[PDB]
RNA sequence: GCGGCCCCCUGGACGAAGACUGACGCUCAGGUGCGAAAGCGUGGGGAGCAAACAGGAUUAGAUACCCUGGUAGUCCACGCCG
RNA sequence: GGCCGCAAGGUUAAAACUCAAAUGAAUUGACGGGGGC
């Protein structure tokens, strides 16, 4: 959390689990995984979306999706 | 009259049925969703249909917000028409969608 | 598991009264037999059925339920399976 | 692995790993292309 990474990326496909596929704009592919409110909000989310993608530097590899481009 | 008068209708009504054979219809549905490959298995029953002689109509299903995904359902559309290529003639293509649905006709090639 | 009728060979059970042996009993690891239907081997038989399979329908699809057929099997003799 | 079988297979019979359960009877409601008045 403290010094925290922020990007966007877009979902390429879903995967089980509500886990999912999302390419960044820096050329990565990341696994991402749904917050708390927009699970509790009930929001789905489809493939092609712009979605906002929190990073942590421990791992790279995969994210959090925070934000859906509707 | 006699018996034997039904036949020569019914060898008729035959030559009407193998001009009718092909006008049996069958239909095939596929979604955005469906990946994995199951669209081979499906793929698979088109195949034993158009051998036969059928017209088959190809149908896909968009709901509300998955028109982001008419961009890739169209090509799943074109996926089948590679594998038609030598196999069915294209008749009809989908130029717009209507009530959430795009609709898409294949007769198989006349073989010389 | 056993169902038409008759004959032949044969096991078991139960009741009455009396006589006889004199505990000769109960259970049982291993062991040995019997054991529906389906199935296997060799040779017969084959009406009715009926997996597989062919054809007609149904459905979005229907390798099914439904309709017309139909092979193994079902039957017999001797082995096997357990 | 052993034994049996012409073959299908039968019989004897484990562990790694994984979850905080699985289960039996009965109670009050909802539901049935279940009944009755
Ligand atoms: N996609 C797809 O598979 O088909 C759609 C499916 O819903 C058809 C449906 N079929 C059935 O119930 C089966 N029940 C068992 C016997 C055969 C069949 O009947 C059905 O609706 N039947 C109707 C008649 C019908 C119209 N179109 C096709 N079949 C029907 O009469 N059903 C009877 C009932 O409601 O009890 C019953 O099934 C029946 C009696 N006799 C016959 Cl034939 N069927
Ligand atoms: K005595
Ligand atoms: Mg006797
Ligand atoms: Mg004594
Ligand atoms: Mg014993
Ligand atoms: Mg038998
Ligand atoms: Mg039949
Ligand atoms: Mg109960």
């Amino acid at each position: 959390k403290e010094d925290n990474i922020e990007m966007q990326g877009t979902v390429l496909e879903t995967l089980p689990n509500t886990m999912f596929r999302v390419e960044l704009e820096n050329g990565h592919v990341v696994t991402a995984h749904i917050s708390g409110k927009m699970r509790k909000n009930y929001i789905r989310i489809l493939t092609g979306d712009k979605v906002t993608v929190e990073l942590t530097p421990y791992d790279l590899s995969k994210g959090r999706i925070v934000f859906r481009s509707r | 009259d006699y018996g034997k008068f039904l036949y020569e209708k019914s060898k008729s009504s035959k030559e009407q049925k193998k001009k009718q054979k092909v006008i049996q219809v069958k239909e095939i549905k596929f979604r955005p969703g469906t990946d994995e490959g199951d669209y081979q298995v499906k793929l698979r029953s088109l195949i034993r249909f158009l051998e036969e002689g059928d017209k088959a109509k190809i149908t896909l299903r968009f709901r509300g917000r998955e028109m982001a995904h008419q961009q890739i359902g169209m090509e799943v559309l074109n996926r089948v028409k590679d594998d038609l290529q030598e196999l069915a003639v294209v008749e009809s293509f989908p130029t717009k969608i209507e009530g959430r649905q795009m609709i898409m006709v294949l007769a198989p090639k006349k073989k010389q």
